[PDB]
């Protein structure tokens, strides 16, 4: 991006050259407006320049206009010592354009409400899950693990918000970070959601000691170590303002091995469902609906649908395809928390349980 | 006491009819699946039929599919087989076995050799 | 508080101790082994007290076995041991006036009872060479002791055994759709029938078990995660 | 069999052959153990916490 | 791309864009 | 053989006769003078973790602080209940552990199942660790119960129908216990460890003389399987559960069922009882993985110890009456007060 500060510096270096041109029937003399720089201005006609290069927004084909008169001296605009100007040909480009900051709050106001609503189920989730000790096992272990990585991302992109949309030093930075390594650990957990129950089926008795504190440290840690790598890669060869703004390639440094975890998840998702197919295979329209109704509620823990949008490039804002990706990924990816939550806690028939007993011994 | 008495049982001649009636005693009939079992003459405790607790399902022993009727009168606290088209092979001594627990779907042990809420058994000779 | 720390330690040295044995514990796979003596179930136990356990492993995986002899046939209370072990291995006495029939009531006690439904049941129709030897032969008599079996009929999905009789293939696979007729109707889904058709001196024997105790488990798992 | 009938009908016998006490008698001897009873029954009747050692 | 992490560095490269633009409208107004 | 079963037919009618005549009336008809125990609100103290399996059974120490606790992973498991620290674990030969006993003086414990096998374990041996002291083999059916009457006497009961008292130092069968036709699921010691009351799968619960080995009385009433049984602590009358879902107490000296506890919604067996140190409450594990105290004057359910996440199979009061320690299926033994 050209940032504004650095396209100050290309106005003062415009103004530089300009005052360099004016140190080297009466035509105006040459000057500067903080725009442009004017020629010998015709006697009593307009001049028209070019549309600068330097200005990024501009566009160059145009020309401004200015008003010059037989004495030499350049017009000014009645009742003030204002030059008269025209640069209308140059904001073709420019537009208050007030869709697209609607679009951005829009997407920002959608997917807060769908973290709010997971946040607060995950919460209630968590806390049963907790809270039950007949509930504690290695897959509910993990579901708690997943519930706390959708809370950290949750809440680290409520702080992002706050801290960076209400600057570069370290409290922005300490934030984008924040989002960053939650983020990874959310999609890494649903990732090991995924392992762990390709583990289950497919190999066919599980080592327990050999995996747990594994999965653990791959769905934790290993999103800390790339999110660090990416860290000192920014701080070592970009190192500016917040850390808001794209490097370049660098952003992949985080990119890469969350989505090579959404490929894996969905190679693992499938051959979950081949599993299912085949199970209720092996005991008509019923075994189908079984097995579509297991595919639905299997779909958030897995995050399938980020399958969809995975392979979109940064795209422009102004696209049809960009908007629609934005929508649809703001609305799921935020409801994805409240959908597991929903499903593996609330719809899980050992956890209802677990609920109604306690709820009938408590009364 | 868990009591089940057989009677009706008799000599009969081939091909003909007769009926085995067990008079239960001891325990709340309507709560147990019941059924008839058969000692053939050097042979093990053979299974015959079965009729559950209500008697709304009923199973028979391949051998008297058709042949032979289970039913159970709860009002009478008794059980009935009406016994038809009897051939010779079917001279056994009839036992009328209660299912041990109540209200349930399985009816283990009661082919066993010294099943306790079994009856005396009747003699059937044809 | 010395007493306590020194009780502390102790118990601290059994909960590890334990701890190393729940991981035996879980690695090995209790396996119940059920059938009447004709069934040649003694002669599967080679082939792998009033318990005969027998550890063994199929690629590297444990399964412990309990062939429950010199136990008396009144069955109904000790079977209940048997509720939590991956399957119980059913083996019938196909080729007591009616065995089968006996067997089959047997299978049906196993699959009904309230604490076996939710255990898986394996099933063995182990005497496949003789009963093929009976019926071609007209001694084993299927036919009377089950009259359906008159209009019984070969299933479309019925793969015969290489140089099999039709009538072995028929009278085999009756057998399989009597256990099945047992076990679908309410079996719900919370435990699984598994039947085969093996001899004696099988050696698939234990693959047939051990990859049923695979999918059993794969099951367990499904039933863990609601997909099924 | 006939041995096990034999041993069935003496134990039948001898059963028969004991002294049975009125039930009221039973009722008595039982609630007399139970109301004598009762007060060294935490179950019944939870002691303290300084008295029970699940504090 | 990952959803989040892009539409963050779509409203920072944007922000950005809008903040010089809004700078450039006030240099028109003051002097167009 | 026809002579026999008329002969034993006219027995039957006359002791029924004769119970019929002692009977005429129940005990809840006696017991209208007797205080309601009201709502028993009583709730876990302790919860005993690290069995793997189902708690198939458990026994209580004279001390009533000490348990000895079977599970059939093969585990038997001393727990100190005041301080909830495992005191021994003993790795059992036979995994399926069906009953356990622990010695009155404390120091052996007893073990058996499937296996046939009463195995003694010592508590207090020189090496530091426990081992097998004493194999009790003899039994052809499966060991369903064993209780200790002292350090070197101890009654056991099997699954072959019958009861056997053996000598645990000489290994030999002292008694041999027989007449029952089911599965003998379970025994109690009397108070004077004289009697023993065992409860069979032939829904009759016979009470035996120890010294000379006969059965003194056979109570029936029960309609199916009994699995538990229990004396009542005066030592005079006892209890049994039962598959028929119905809880009976029996006087041992009226020789029939004094009374009956269940109720319609319960269609599950019990498969544990024990009465309190007073005996005024009868705790029995049901199948519904709860278990029931009922109040065994007035028959009506006292109270629930609900929270086992599978059956209850076995119960113990302390016998200073303080603590209950129920086991279950769930391998999880939850000590109440």
């Amino acid at each position: 991006v050209m940032t504004k500060e650095e396209q100050i510096f290309l106005l003062h270096r415009a103004q530089a050259q300009c005052e360099k041109r004016l140190k080297e029937g009466r035509p105006c003399l040459p000057e500067w407006d903080h725009i442009l720089c004017w020629p010998l201005g015709a006697p009593g006609e307009v001049v028209a320049v070019p549309c600068p290069d330097y200005i990024y927004d501009f566009n160059h084909k145009g020309h401004a206009y200015r008003r010059c008169d037989r004495n030499g001296s350049w017009e000014l605009v009645p009742g003030h010592n204002r030059t008269w100007a025209n640069y209308s040909e140059c904001v073709k480009f420019l537009t208050n354009e007030t869709r697209e900051r609607e679009v951005f709050d829009r997407l920002g106001m959608i997917y807060t409400v769908g973290y709010s609503v997971s946040l607060a189920s995950l919460t209630v989730a968590v806390l049963i899950l907790a809270y039950f000790r007949r509930l504690h096992c290695t897959r509910n272990y993990i579901h708690m693990h997943l519930f706390l990585s959708f809370m950290l991302r949750a809440v680290s992109i409520f702080v992002k918000d706050a801290v960076l949309y209400s600057a570069g030093y370290a409290g922005c930075r300490v934030a984008v970070t924040f989002f960053l390594y939650f983020l990874a650990t959310n999609y890494y957990w649903i990732l090991v959601e995924g392992l762990y129950l390709h583990s289950l089926i497919f190999m066919a008795f599980f080592s327990e000691k050999k995996y747990l504190w594994g999965f653990t440290v791959f769905g934790w840690g290993l999103p800390a170590v790339f999110v660090a790598v990416w860290v000192s890669v920014r701080a070592t060869l970009a190192n500016t303002g917040c850390w808001d703004l794209s490097s370049g390639n660098k952003k992949w440094i985080i990119q890469v091995p969350i989505l090579a975890s959404i490929v894996l998840n969905f190679i693992l998702f499938i051959n979950i469902v081949r599993v299912l197919a085949t199970k209720l295979r092996e005991t008509t329209r019923q075994q189908y609906r079984k097995l579509l109704k297991s595919t639905l509620v299997l779909m958030p823990l897995f995050g399938v649908h980020y399958i969809v949008f995975m392979a979109t490039p940064y795209t422009e804002v102004s696209g049809t395809l960009w908007q629609v990706q934005m929508h649809y990924e703001m609305l799921f990816n935020s409801f994805q928390g409240f959908f597991v939550a929903i499903i593996y806690c609330f719809c899980n028939g050992e956890v209802q349980a677990e609920i109604k007993k306690s709820w009938s011994r408590w009364t | 006491q868990v009591q089940l008495q057989e009677s009706g049982g008799g000599l009969v001649q081939p091909g003909g009819s007769l009926r085995l009636s067990c008079a239960a005693s001891g325990f709340t009939f309507s709560n147990y699946k019941m059924n008839w079992v058969r000692q053939a003459p050097g042979k093990g405790l053979e299974w015959v039929s079965d009729i559950s607790q209500s008697g709304a399902s009923i199973s028979y022993t391949g051998s008297v599919k058709g042949r032979f009727t289970i039913s159970r009168d709860n009002a009478k606290n008794t059980l009935y087989l009406q016994m038809n088209s009897l051939k010779p092979e079917d001279t056994a001594v009839y036992y009328c076995a209660r299912c041990p627990a109540p209200f349930t779907r399985d009816c283990f042990d009661v082919t066993s050799t010294t099943y306790a809420y079994r009856g005396q058994g009747t003699q059937v000779t044809v | 508080r010395n007493e306590e720390k020194a009780q502390r330690e102790a118990n601290k040295k059994i909960e590890k101790q334990l701890q190393k044995d729940k991981q035996v514990y879980r690695a090995t796979h209790r396996l119940l082994l059920l059938g009447a003596g004709e069934s040649g179930k003694n002669t599967i136990v080679k082939q792998m007290s009033g318990i005969f356990e027998t550890k063994f492993q199929v690629d590297k995986v444990n399964f412990h076995m309990f062939d429950v002899g010199a136990q008396r046939d009144e069955r109904r209370k000790w079977i209940q041991c048997f509720n939590d072990v991956t399957a119980i291995i059913f083996v019938v006495a196909s080729s007591q006036t009616n065995r089968l029939q006996a067997a089959l009531k047997l299978f049906d006690s196993i699959w009904n009872n309230k604490w076996l439904r939710d255990t898986s049941v394996i099933l063995f129709l182990n005497k496949q060479d003789l009963l093929a030897e009976k019926v071609l032969a007209g001694k084993s008599k299927i036919e009377d002791y089950f009259p359906e079996f008159a209009r019984y009929t070969t299933p479309e999905d019925a793969t015969p055994e290489p140089g099999e009789d039709p009538r072995v293939t028929r009278a085999k696979y009756f057998i399989r759709d009597e256990f099945l007729r047992i076990s679908t109707a309410s079996g719900d889904g919370r435990h699984y029938c598994y039947p085969h058709f093996t001899c004696a001196v099988d050696t698939e024997n234990i693959r047939r078990v051990f990859n049923d105790c695979r999918d059993i488990i794969q099951r367990m798992h499904l039933r863990q995660y609601e997909l099924l | 069999s006939i041995a096990q009938a034999r041993k069935l009908v003496e134990q039948l016998k001898m059963e028969a052959n004991i002294d049975r006490i009125k039930v009221s008698k039973a009722a008595a001897d039982l609630m007399a153990y139970c109301e004598a009873h009762a007060k060294e029954d935490p179950l019944l009747t939870p002691v303290p916490a300084s008295e029970n050692p699940f504090r | 791309a990952v959803a989040e992490i892009q539409l963050m560095h779509q409203r920072a490269k944007w922000i950005q864009d809008a903040r010089r633009r809004a700078f450039l409208h006030k240099l028109i107004a003051e002097i167009h | 053989l026809d002579q026999l079963r008329q002969e034993a037919e006219q027995l039957k009618n006359q002791i029924r006769d004769a119970r019929k005549a002692c009977a005429d009336a129940t005990l809840s008809q006696i017991t209208n003078n007797i205080d309601p125990v009201g709502r028993i609100q009583m709730r876990t103290r302790r919860t005993l973790r690290g069995h793997l399996a189902k708690i198939y059974a458990m026994h209580w120490g004279t001390d009533s602080r000490l348990l000895v606790s079977a599970s059939q992973d093969g585990k038997l498991i001393i727990w100190d209940s005041y301080t909830t620290n495992k005191v021994h674990a003993i790795p059992l030969r036979s995994s399926w552990v069906m009953t356990c006993a622990y010695a009155p003086s404390g120091n052996y414990v007893a073990c058996g199942g499937l296996d046939n096998i009463c195995s003694i374990y010592n508590l207090k041996t020189r090496e530091g660790n426990v081992r097998v002291s004493r194999e009790l083999a003899g039994h052809t059916g499966y060991l369903s119960c064993c209780r200790f009457l002292d350090d070197n006497q101890i009654v056991t009961s099997s699954g072959d129908t019958t009861c056997a008292l053996w000598d645990i130092e000489t290994g030999q069968q002292t008694t041999t216990f027989t007449g029952h036709t089911g599965d003998v699921m379970s025994l109690s010691l009397a108070p004077d460890t004289r009697l023993f009351v065992s409860g069979a799968c032939d829904a009759s619960a016979k009470l035996w003389d120890v010294r000379e080995g006969m059965c003194r009385q056979t109570f029936t009433g029960h309609e199916s399987d009994i699995n538990a049984i229990c004396f009542f602590p005066n030592g005079n009358a006892f209890a049994t559960g039962s598959d028929d879902a119905t809880c009976r107490l029996f006087d041992l000296r009226a020789d029939q069922e004094l009374m009956t506890y269940s109720h319609d919604n319960i269609i599950c067996g019990i498969t544990s009882v024990s009465f309190s140190k007073s005996g005024r409450l009868l705790l029995a594990g049901y199948d519904d993985f709860n278990c029931n105290v009922w109040d065994a004057l007035k028959a009506d359910r006292a109270g629930v110890l609900a929270g086992h996440d599978n059956r209850v199979s076995c119960l113990g009061v302390t016998d200073d009456g303080m603590a209950v320690a129920t086991g279950s299926w769930d391998s999880f033994l939850k000590i109440w007060n």
